């Protein structure tokens, strides 16, 4: 029952700061070492700051100065307050147990959160079904018009997994992002089984579920 | 400080087979300071071999690491579907650091994709809009060419594609091509059409509607 | 009679950083000219005192402590330092008044098969006082669930082995130290230079 | 490594003025902090040592304070030949002694407009192969003073290097003099050479230019 | 107490140079020794230091394993030894004696310094170009394209003082020096006048005067 779940990622402008959290479950924050690690989109990790058990702190070059990791102990979190933030921090921030070395490797990470570092604005998704038509049939959800990053599709709740895919998000030319969550299901079954995506954009808390059903001509 | 260096970049193996990934280094580095991970599409890393031999709890057998000074190697013997990941080593000197990483590509049969086109919503037409979606799904290899044809003209600039991962399961990949239109340019023509030309197909295959059927 | 700094330096074994050793010098004239050149140093820095001016300086008491660190790891041996070995192993005082001597012991401290004798302590609670030994086993516990004494998940052995190997780089061959400590007290000074 | 870091870099004060400049340190260094004075072309010379004992010779209008890691020389009235770099050194680190950044003690005066004048590259040097331009501001105050190359109303930046002579003797003013070094073949290229100057004691950029010819 | 430098000059990359400082009216066998350095418009930097019977010798990190310090009782001098100089060694060297009222090094008597100038750059002569006006005027001689520094400019053998004003140089992406001098004269005595630059190179010993007429 060992979790790392974090929070706090999101859109923030240029120069602005950020506090991302890592609350812990299975562990204990401060009597362990406990690092951050981000990837910036398509490339590899970098390890980012420790904090050691008795309260020392150590940061990478690229962001001595600028961020300060921390714990509070009676909330059993990590944190990590980001300022001065600028494009080459954008990234997705992992928290781990541990600083990489013999007897003290990174295990567990966190789920991690995206940091998004832009001048525009946040804005909430549409969603808008993919109708099937008249062997095995498709059905989807559109996901239209968001920002920034990243918004996750499931559906029925969870109950529905095998044969989903979700494609990345494509960036229009309106600056907003849009992708489609599609999923086949045998044709039999479009009459007799309810279909619902389920759309989370986390950066705006917006939750949509939308249910797809066959359009009668 | 000391730079490592994995090799090859990506690694493309049928299911079944031994991988074999590479981290050298510019001066020798103890074994007990050498780690690898995996990382999964849209997970996070996950500790596989730590010291640089020792095999994490809950990893399989098939993965294993062994090398010393200068040369470590990670192996991935009878590959699986599933193994379909970015794998980094990581040593620490004066701070942790990681390597470049070795994407492992997993071949497979060639397998033709399964059309299927959305008409728009109702509910985005009231709002101006029109996107028509062409969804190319479980096909093998990547390179699939699509074309949008609107009352039979080849349409250019004006959809965007995506295309996922190869799957966790079977191997395949699957695209969806957006066409959007705006809804006065959409309700000016009757039938939307996406020609779908991949190796798996003798020949191209054409999923289309009319709008208002 | 002459102080016992050859005791010290060219001891035939050296402690772990975690269980340090000390001496204490007392009462007798301490030649610091003949003792700084002898060996070949490859660390050399001395923290609220000047080398040639020791001959001129008499101390109640001369303190010479002795370890084995990793070459990446002797940057820790020095006033307002922080790491695992500063924090948990060997610290000292931000007014430190002495020096830090150090040379690569290579030849004397790794093995073929691997030097596992020295280890270092990776885990604990809090940082050390100034001067403070902690040569404890106990058990660490990481998380919630107490250990009573068994090693197993949130349950670590605080040492941790080093493992020293000819071949390695010179970040991670093994390094003979020796800082000398010199206590001034308001008592009749016992080590002249 | 132990880095002084001295506030301000430079300062302008007149003669019997009182000026109290500031060093810090990137860790305590006790009160082994020494401040030294050294004229434009001369050695060095000490004035506190151990953070406020007065050097042996020095004038009783140099005093020292401070400890740990904020250090202060104070001059309580500044006289005409007290105007020169001042750095300070600490001493804790006796095996690594390192020096502050400097503080250059200047003499105050009222804002002087610079005289521009521009120069076009001689006969005896296109002769050569080298052509350089070369503009002169003269007399002004403070040093702060922006010159901008305008070849063809084209901005220019790194074809030229900038050189600024010390406080004068007897009025304090600066002067700065640009070269704007350029090929031959880069010369009859264009036509119009300017030299535009921003300054403090200036209502607008004022530009001295030429044509090549 | 007085401490007297000299050994100074041009040296190619990988070449040694050995530099010398005399000690007088202090007990010299008593006192440690310091060598510190200043590159052109730079700050300070300690380089080394010996002790008072000359067995006890501590280098700065940028130049270990590659200066020498040494020095000589019974003459009260000292020296430091420069091999492999690079070309980032160029500096003013001076010799400090340590002041031996704490337990720490601190210098309290500096010498001169002397000049070290290191590359391999041939040692060239001046471009003058007169920089005739287009409400005083100015005229002005060029130092261009030698190596090392410095130059001496003067106007008229030292006749023309008011109105004068020598730049510095700056080290063109050549490697070689450009230098800027100008003086400001009326515009009324032009061609009644005579104005000749004297440009003095010592590294190369060139002198060259030339007219300037618009
Ligand atoms: C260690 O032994 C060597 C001879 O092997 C001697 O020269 C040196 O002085 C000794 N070290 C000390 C501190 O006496």
């Amino acid at each position: 029952e060992v979790q790392l779940v974090e929070s706090g990622g999101g859109l923030i402008q240029p120069g602005g700061s950020l506090r991302l959290s890592c609350a812990a479950s299975g562990l204990t924050v401060s009597s362990n070492y406990m690092s951050w690690v981000r990837q910036a989109p398509g490339k590899g990790l970098e390890w980012v700051s420790v904090i050691y058990s008795g309260g020392s702190t150590f940061y990478a070059d690229s962001v001595k100065g600028r961020f300060t990791i921390s714990r509070d102990n009676s909330k059993n979190t990590l944190y990590l307050q980001m300022n001065s933030l600028g494009a080459e921090d954008t990234a997705v921030y992992y928290c781990a147990r541990g600083e990489g070395s013999p007897g003290n490797w990174f295990d567990p990470w966190g789920q991690g959160t995206l940091v998004t570092v832009s001048s525009a604005s946040t804005k909430g998704p549409s969603v808008f079904p993919l109708a099937p038509s008249s062997g095995t049939a498709a059905l989807g959800c559109l996901v239209k018009d968001y920002f920034p990053e990243p918004v996750t599709v499931s559906w029925n709740s969870g109950a529905l997994t095998s044969g989903v895919h979700t494609f990345p998000a494509v960036l229009q030319s309106s600056g907003l992002y849009s992708l489609s969550s599609v999923v086949t299901v045998p044709s039999s079954s479009l009459g007799t089984q309810t279909y619902i995506c389920n759309v989370n954009h986390k950066p705006s808390n917006t939750k949509v579920d939308k249910k797809v059903e066959p359009k009668s001509c | 400080d000391v730079v490592m260096t994995q090799s090859p970049g990506t690694l493309s193996l049928s299911p079944g087979e031994r991988a074999t990934l590479s981290c050298r280094a510019s001066q020798s580095v103890p074994s007990s300071y050498l780690a690898w991970y995996q990382q999964k599409p849209g997970q996070a890393p996950r500790l596989l071999i730590y010291g640089a031999s020792t095999r994490a709890t809950g990893i399989p057998d098939r993965f294993s690491g062994s090398g010393s000074g200068t040369d470590f190697t990670l192996t991935i013997s009878r590959l699986e579907p599933e193994d379909f990941a970015v794998y980094y080593c990581q040593h620490y000197d004066t701070s942790p650091r990681f390597g470049g990483g070795t994407k492992v590509d997993i071949k497979r049969t060639v397998a033709a994709p399964s059309v299927f086109i959305f008409p728009p919503s109702d509910e985005q037409l009231k709002s101006g809009t029109a996107s028509v979606v062409c969804l190319l799904n479980n096909f093998y290899p990547r390179e699939a060419k699509v074309q949008w044809k609107v009352d039979n003209a080849l349409q250019s600039g004006n959809s965007q594609e995506s295309v996922t991962e190869q799957d966790s399961k079977d191997s395949t990949y699957s695209l969806s091509s957006t066409l959007t239109l705006s809804k006065a340019d959409y309700e000016k023509h009757k039938v939307y059409a996406c020609e779908v030309t991949h190796q798996g197909l003798s020949s191209p295959v054409t999923k289309s509607f009319n709008r208002g059927e | 009679n002459l102080c016992p700094f050859g005791e010290v330096f060219n001891a035939t074994r050296f402690a772990s950083v975690y269980a340090w050793n000390r001496k204490r010098i007392s009462n007798c004239v301490a030649d610091y000219s003949v003792l700084y050149n002898s060996a070949s140093f490859s660390t050399f820095k001395c923290y609220g005192v000047s080398p040639t001016k020791l001959n001129d300086l008499c101390f109640t008491n001369v303190y010479a402590d002795s370890f084995v660190i990793r070459g990446d790891e002797v940057r820790q041996i020095a006033p307002g330092q922080t790491g695992t070995i500063a924090d948990y192993n060997y610290k000292l005082p931000d007014d430190f008044t002495g020096c830090v001597i150090a040379w690569n012991s290579n030849n004397l401290d790794s093995k073929v098969g691997g030097n596992y004798n020295y280890l270092y302590r990776l885990f604990r609670k809090s940082n050390l006082k100034p001067f403070e030994r902690d040569i404890s086993t106990e058990i660490y516990q990481a998380g919630s669930t107490p250990c009573n004494g068994v090693k197993g998940f949130n349950c670590y052995f605080p040492l941790q082995s080093y493992g020293f190997q000819p071949t390695y780089g010179v970040g991670y061959q093994p390094y003979r130290v020796v800082v000398l400590s010199f206590e001034l007290l308001h008592a009749p000074a016992t080590v002249c230079g």
